[PDB]
């Protein structure tokens, strides 16, 4: 057939990059008037519900990724040929682009953006328009990405089939390992009396797998001769 | 806008809030409102909360609707922290030019080194006119103006957007002269030196020392371009000058003093009911007019036949009352006083209830014959009543 | 695992406490019964001072300061359990040495 | 069951319905909390925060 | 002008300004001293507040 597909890809990427900037607008419009005090009424109906919506959105969301990709998953592996294990590599490298913008938007965007409404309102409580995108949105997407990534390789690829890869358990797992971080970090002043860093470029790992696969799904051939 | 939700007791027995007014509750973009007021730095202090040794002035608004022109506390510029003494009280004004189109709720606030935020009254302000007309300026020692809505930004792109498009094409350059999987396996087989050795060393020396020169240069010329500067002015400002006149709680000759003796607050409910001994001490009469608490008025209709201009919202007319029966001087008294007003609900120090010390903060105003106003401070523990209906 | 374990604490321990978190009115303050437990039965070097508690900031909005330590709570045991667990691991091992 | 996880297996120590012992004991044991709860929730629905400062 | 064992004298009165900077802790703890390269003078004894 052919090896590179992508049409997959632009799915996600163009699925997300979409449903970020909606949110982003929709932000724009009502956060600014609307998640200004939460005592009000128009919190309810404007954000205190995105929030009541997306988590267990989210949570089944996840679930639901996770067994399809188990349930679908190539029951004899090992017997995958050449040409299809390449295949299904970019569809893992492919995944792990959309991980990438995933990131990407959970991670710096929406993280970083929570920095200048501290600098807007004195807070009614821990849910602000900016929590309920960055904690209970923007994170558990990219959070739910990186999962299936994982078990995708894990279901279609013999290498990681078979294993963990700890790179990519690592990628799947440090993710709930931010809450820790990147919320209590919040909770600074009022949590502190009673009183370097743990990190995730574990995808270097995980590419670097991937890599190794490569140069060896390629004969002497292909490799030394074609790539000198 | 959140102080409906902060700890009851705090936002009480903390910063007692008065007078206060804004200019202008109508503005064009560049039209210059002033919010101003009184503050009493209540004496029982709770442990919870740094000492206002060191403190911060603000104005309580979503961002930079409005410019801060100055400010002035205690007597002084107040664009850095001060001292704020515990018992005395000061008073304030911030120059507020208008920025951003909208109704925005805008609060005198105060924050705490080891504490946080003492919010106080905001009103709603207007804006009109659109944004994109908002200038400042300011003026240099030098002489010249400048907009600081504008100034500056263009030599920060000018500066960091070339750089970032360097960097940039460091990394393509390398992408794009051996792959990722290319240089990637050259290295996996015995080399590598494949994908690196000069002239790749030769280029790094060039771009390197380029980049160095292009530093040098950059820093030079911007050298010349202001070869004024200063570094960042900060530190605690020498202390503050209280307000004096008259009274303004212990100050002078003549004074109203006011003991608790216990009182009660009805849960859930709208009603405390407080005992006062109250001395006068004065050479007048003195009827008691109003109890501020977290920046909210409990007013005597009696005393307040009416009836003032301030925020709703916060406004009561149910800090009723004694018989009116003037008291002194010399009279030494102990009076009931009941509060009773949705406001004492709806900004929740009803929820006093929940706190870690059942207490009760702020100031009683009494009010002579004439205009005269006599200011004590009253605080102390009150119990609740559990009440059935919800 | 940890999370919940976190969560269930305050919850499991809201039976046996409650009791004495009740109100009682002295000279004309207020406690609760385990304040004044405490009070009463004299400890020789207890002043309250010491005790390491709540007493309220600024920072707090709600009608959370429970929720908030217990999710808190569960977050951090997410590390301590990591940790602990291969410590776990370490602390099981067979393994034999040649010299002390 | 140091000897079954010792040679291959294991599974012979596990596998519901040891599990389905546990989802039940579980189960039984957050509803007895939730209960337990609730009971001594009603039973003193005054209460207050220990007082210091 | 000294002789070895010659008991000269270094005296005075200082203000501790008003608006003390954030900088610098509070004077709360101090000591006074003679600035000089080394013990090139002893010092027999010092006061200050009317102290020892
Ligand atoms: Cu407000
Ligand atoms: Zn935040």
């Amino acid at each position: 057939e052919s090896v590179v597909d992508l049409r997959g890809m632009w799915i996600g990427l163009v699925l997300l990059n979409v449903f970020y900037l909606i949110v982003r607008i929709y932000e724009q419009v009502f956060g600014w008037r609307a998640g200004l005090d939460s005592f009000a009424p128009e919190f309810q109906t404007y954000w205190m519900s995105i929030l009541w919506t997306e988590i267990p959105l989210e949570l089944v969301s996840g679930l639901g990724l996770a067994g399809y990709l188990w349930k679908t998953r190539d029951r004899n592996v090992d017997a995958v040929t050449p040409r299809e294990e390449m295949r299904r590599l970019v569809v893992l490298v492919q995944w792990l682009v959309v991980y990438g913008i995933a990131i990407y938007w959970g991670a710096s965007f929406f993280t970083e953006q929570d920095g200048t409404w501290h600098m807007t309102v004195i807070r009614d409580t821990d849910f602000t328009p900016s929590h309920i995108i960055e904690f209970y949105m923007s994170y558990p997407i990219y959070s739910v990405i990186a999962v299936g990534a994982f078990f995708y390789a894990k279901t279609r690829i013999p290498y990681f089939a078979h294993g963990y890869s700890l790179a990519f358990l690592i990628v799947a797992i440090g993710p709930f390992m931010i809450i820790p971080n990147v919320g209590l970090n919040e909770w600074g002043h009022t949590f502190w009396f009673m009183e370097f860093g743990w990190m995730a470029l574990g995808v270097f790992g995980v590419v670097l797998q991937i890599l190794m696969r490569i140069h060896a799904l390629v004969g002497k051939e292909g490799v030394k001769l074609l790539t000198e | 806008h959140g102080e409906k939700s902060q700890q009851a007791f705090l936002r009480m027995r903390t910063l007692n809030w008065y007078d206060v007014q804004w200019s202008k509750t109508t503005v064009n973009v560049n039209e210059e409102m002033v919010l101003s007021g009184k503050v009493h730095v209540f004496s029982a202090w709770p442990q919870a909360v740094a000492n206002p040794r060191v403190s911060f002035l603000n104005a309580g608004e979503p961002g930079p609707v409005l410019v801060r022109t100055a400010q002035f506390i205690g007597e002084q510029f107040a664009p850095r922290s001060v001292s704020l003494e515990i018992g005395k009280d000061y008073a304030f004004s911030i120059n507020l030019r208008g920025r951003r189109a909208g109704r925005w709720h805008v609060h005198a606030q105060i924050n705490v080194e080891g504490g946080g935020p003492i919010i106080g009254p905001g009103q709603w302000i207007e804006i009109k006119g659109d944004m994109k007309d908002f200038t400042d300026p300011v003026t240099l020692l030098d002489g010249s103006t400048v907009d600081l809505e504008h100034y500056g930004i263009s030599r920060v792109y000018a500066w960091h957007l070339p750089w970032m498009a360097v960097g940039a094409a460091w990394i393509f350059f390398w992408f794009v002269r051996k792959g990722i999987i290319t240089s990637y396996i050259r290295v996996a087989e015995g080399k590598a030196d494949d994908v690196i050795g000069d002239d790749d060393r030769r280029i790094g020396a060039i771009v390197l020392a380029l980049t160095i020169l292009a530093t040098i240069v950059g820093y030079a010329v911007t050298n010349s371009t202001f070869p004024r500067t200063i570094p960042l002015q900060a530190g605690l400002q020498k202390p503050l000058t209280p307000i004096e006149t008259e009274g303004t709680v212990g100050v002078g000759k003549e004074n109203v003093t006011t003991e608790l003796n216990g009182g009660v607050y009805k849960v859930p409910g709208r009603e405390l009911t407080i005992n006062v001994k109250v001395k006068n001490n004065t050479s007048q009469p003195l009827r008691l007019g109003e109890y501020t608490a977290a920046g909210l008025r409990f007013l005597n209709p009696d005393v307040f036949t009416t009836k003032p201009d301030f925020p709703d919202y916060l406004l009561a007319d149910r800090g009723l009352s004694v018989d009116a029966t003037p008291i002194a001087p010399g009279e030494a008294k102990e009076i009931v006083v009941k509060i009773q007003d949705a406001r004492w609900d709806i900004e929740r120090l009803s929820d006093l209830a929940y706190d870690t010390d059942s207490q009760i903060g702020g100031l009683l105003f009494f009010f002579s014959p004439d205009g005269k106003r006599y200011a004590s401070e009253i605080g102390g523990p009150v119990i609740p009543k559990f009440v059935a209906g919800d | 695992g940890s999370l919940g374990w976190g969560l269930l604490f305050y919850p499991n321990n809201w039976p046996a406490i409650a009791a004495f978190h009740q109100a009682t009115e002295q000279h004309g303050q207020l406690m609760t019964l385990a304040d004044l437990i405490g009070f009463h039965f004299v400890r020789t070097s207890m002043p309250e001072y010491i005790r390491m508690v709540e007493r309220g900031t600024l920072r707090t909005f709600g009608k959370d300061v429970v929720p908030v330590a217990a999710f808190f709570s569960g977050f951090v045991s997410m590390m301590v359990y990591f940790l602990w667990w291969f410590m776990g691991r370490w602390y099981s091992t067979t393994k034999v040495i040649d010299t002390i």
